[PDB]
């Protein structure tokens, strides 16, 4: 029996959470969870905490932390405070078509991989002649190597075929240069995968148009940022696309997007199918693949059934019936 | 009658020019040109395209080569503080968005302009950039000054101040000022990551979009790739002393530079934008809605979009437009 480390955060999360415990509970996953709450708090404590139970565990799966941007710049983001401590460098999303989800593009099968922890995420802003703000951003040689060594590691590894580098070395020349220079060095341990390039621009109209072409995806922190939402946005939305933000040793498993859904929260119409998703691929890391199989199994058959949509897919269904046909799904093929 | 400086640019900018000049030609147009040429000379722009566009306070441009580009000269020179990029679903041009309407206002002299690089140490790249009140407060007034004399209901301001706090957080603070003034349009405020989200969705949801140049101009291109790409997407820049720059944004086109494939459609729209810019509405509605309906029709199409050449598609706008 594992023990994994649970935020349930704000907004939909808590909600979601008793979902997943209880779908856990029906598939009988031999996993407990050790709940730690995270406020958006003045305090630290909470969070170094929190760090310290997923030290402790490995494993965590999380809620979004809402980020109240009307506070100083003293108080930071307690998600990226989470992710950049534990060094956990490579937010990694798979976005996919489902069959059962129809939106303006088909035949889409994503895997965005994106550095995690550098870049504005951990930039210094200051304000030393009034009225001007400075930002000063760093990319480094270290990390974009390894991400590179991430992304080409798991196309292989998932029997992929191309992996294109999205920057904008056309005007960062030596920055998003070194990062590209560091995915090339990389490329060419990988002889079998074909390596592309694009501006970050350019790969957003690409997107909207031809998503197709996109097998495997790697890029810095902000590009990252922009293209995952983008690609979640063209199969659906966020409420489908699970998100793992992997360490050498520690991960952390949420929903792709890392939406909070405060507007939603406690009407009981959140999408739960991201969540689900994230706690399966949770279920992988931990070696229990027969579990994540089943689960996974039984979302996506739901799914294929627009009965059971949630209104952020068009549909008119309770986030507990979506619930009720994942677990009636489970048991028909758990016995 | 009144005087624009036409820069017809590299590639196939003449060719588009001069189609577009036969449209304003045939649309009896109060509209008479001073071309121009732009180049780099010892660092700034040409004594006569400087004072031609000081004189008549308007411009057009086609698609320039880059070599200091010209575009920096440009809204160096001019003070171009503000870019303006209209996109809008065209009736005969497929593509899976249709209800689009949305106009992006960006921030055009500081964040990665005012860009920085250097070596910290072996391998550690620091980029500098900067946000100043001013610029900020600049942009956003014009925005709501946009949306009013535009007839635009809704104005969101774009931003990531929940990890840049300072310096898109200063930048929200003063949108937040002028949506005080301005209470008559209905303000909003978005982050950068959600607006990407659902405007792939359903793009209908947005309006007018303000945004600072801090992370660039990315979010243009993907409303213009909703539409159809930078092949039909017009553009504009006002700077100081009432200049403004109307452009395509597109290619140069080398390889087919010499030929007649061409298409003006881009360039078309971003002189009808100038034309409203000038009050000159009647005349803009009207080129407008003539290149529209033989957008519409199918069977007078470019090599880009059917097999029809340029100055056919040229001529079928013309034909249209003399439908008074
Ligand atoms: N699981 C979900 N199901 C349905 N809609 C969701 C889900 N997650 C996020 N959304 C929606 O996507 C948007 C996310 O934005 P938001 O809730 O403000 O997150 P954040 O504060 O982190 O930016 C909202 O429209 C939200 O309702
Ligand atoms: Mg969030």
């Amino acid at each position: 029996r594992h023990t994994v480390t649970m935020i349930p955060g704000d907004g939909i999360g808590p909600e979601l959470m008793l979902h997943v415990k209880s779908v856990f509970r029906h598939a009988c996953v031999p996993v407990d969870f050790e709940e730690v709450h995270v406020s958006s708090n003045a305090d630290e404590e909470d969070i170094r905490n929190a760090i310290m139970a997923i030290r402790r565990n490995r494993v965590a799966l999380k809620g979004n932390i809402e980020t109240n941007h009307n506070l100083p710049p003293s108080h930071k983001s307690r998600n990226n405070i989470l992710r950049t401590s534990l060094d956990l460098y490579a937010n990694v999303i798979h976005c996919k078509s489902l069959p059962g989800v129809v939106t303006r593009h088909k035949d889409i099968d994503i895997l965005i991989v994106r550095e995690n922890t550098e870049g504005e995420y951990s930039s210094l802003e200051h304000e030393s002649v009034a009225g001007v703000v400075e930002s000063l951003a760093i990319i480094t040689k270290a990390k974009s190597l390894r991400i590179a060594e991430y992304a080409f590691k798991l196309a292989q590894e998932s029997g992929r075929k191309k992996v294109t580098a999205v920057h904008k070395a056309n005007i960062m020349k030596l920055g998003d240069g070194l990062f590209l220079q560091c995915c090339r060095e990389v490329a060419a341990r990988y002889p079998q995968i074909t390596f592309e390039n694009m501006i970050v621009d350019n790969t957003t109209m690409q997107l909207v148009s031809r998503p197709q072409q996109f097998d495997v995806m790697v890029m810095p922190n902000l590009y990252g940022n922009i293209v995952n939402n983008v690609c979640a946005g063209l199969v659906g939305g966020p409420g489908l696309v699970a998100g793992a933000n992997y360490g050498h040793v520690y991960a952390v498993f949420e929903t792709a997007t890392r939406n909070t859904g405060k507007s939603i929260a406690n009407k009981n119409i959140a999408n739960p199918t991201a969540t689900l998703l994230a706690s399966c691929m949770m279920l992988d890391h931990l070696k229990l693949h027969s579990y994540a199989t089943s689960i996974r199994k039984a979302v996506l058959a739901s799914m294929d059934n627009e009965n059971m949509h949630t209104p952020d897919i068009g549909g008119q269904g309770t986030t507990s019936e979506a619930i009720q046909d994942v677990i009636r799904h489970i048991r028909v093929i758990n016995g | 009658v009144q005087t624009v400086t036409l820069i017809p640019g590299d590639g196939i900018g003449p060719e588009i020019s001069a189609a577009v000049m036969k449209i304003f030609d045939a649309a009896k147009a109060p509209i008479q040109w001073e071309e121009r040429n732009v180049t780099a000379i010892q660092w700034m722009i040409p004594s006569e395209a400087k004072e031609s566009m000081d004189k008549n306070k308007m411009g057009l441009k086609g698609p320039l080569k880059t070599p200091p580009s010209m575009n920096l000269l440009l809204r160096k020179t001019f003070d171009l503080y503000a870019n303006v990029r209209p996109c809008v679903s065209i009736e005969g041009y497929k593509t899976p968005y249709t209800d689009v309407n949305i106009v992006t206002i960006r921030e055009n002299t500081e964040g990665e302009y005012s860009g920085i690089e250097h070596v910290i140490v072996d391998g550690v790249v620091q980029s500098i950039k900067l946000i100043t009140e001013g610029a900020s407060k600049r942009i956003a007034e014009f925005a709501f000054e946009y949306a009013r004399n535009n007839h635009r209901s809704n104005v969101t301001a774009v931003h990531k101040a929940n990890i840049m706090r300072m310096s898109d957080g200063l930048f929200l603070q003063k949108c937040r000022e002028v949506a005080e003034s301005c209470k008559d349009i209905k303000f909003n405020e978005m982050y950068l990551d959600t607006v990407c989200l659902n405007m792939v969705q359903d793009p209908s949801q947005f309006d007018v979009l303000v945004m600072p140049n801090l992370y660039g101009d990315i979010l243009s291109d993907l409303c213009a790739g909703l539409i159809g790409g930078l092949g039909v997407t017009p553009s504009g820049n006002i700077g100081a002393n009432g200049v403004a720059i109307f452009e395509s944004v597109h290619g140069t086109a080398p390889d087919i530079a010499g030929k007649d494939m061409a298409n003006p459609t881009a360039l078309l729209l971003s002189a009808v934008m100038m034309l409203r810019h000038m009050g000159l509405f009647d005349h803009a509605a009207r080129i407008e809605a003539a290149c529209f309906a033989t957008i519409k029709d199918g069977k007078s199409l470019t090599k880009d979009l059917g097999n029809a050449k340029c100055s056919d598609f040229t001529e079928e706008i013309c034909r249209r437009v003399k439908d008074l």
